[PDB]
């Protein structure tokens, strides 16, 4: 099992998926095409913010 | 594919190579029984010579 955490805004939390194009999939992170497992995202207003 | 998310264009090609294999198939089968007959006017004119 692997687990990788970081903090993202609200308007790129789309492009975690595989195949997808954008400014924070092409120079940070993003994952294979066959990718298995999945990603859980939740607000951290209270406490990052 | 320069249209369309790679992560699920194996399903549109998927529609394509089976359609495109499967006509293969049916030309096949017709000369299959071409050949029968052929075959069996080959020996009749075997038989009057």
């Amino acid at each position: 099992v692997y687990a990788d955490s970081f903090v993202i805004r609200g308007d790129e939390v789309r492009q975690i998926a595989p195949g997808q194009t954008g400014n924070i999939a092409d120079y940070n992170y993003k994952l294979p095409d066959d990718f298995t497992g999945c990603v859980i995202a939740w607000n951290s207003n209270k406490l990052d913010s | 594919f320069s249209r369309l998310d790679k992560v699920e264009a194996e399903v549109q090609i998927d529609r394509l190579i089976t359609g495109r294999l499967q006509s293969l198939q049916t030309y096949v089968t017709q000369q299959l029984i071409r050949a029968a007959e052929i075959r069996a006017s080959a020996n009749l004119a075997a038989t009057k010579m």
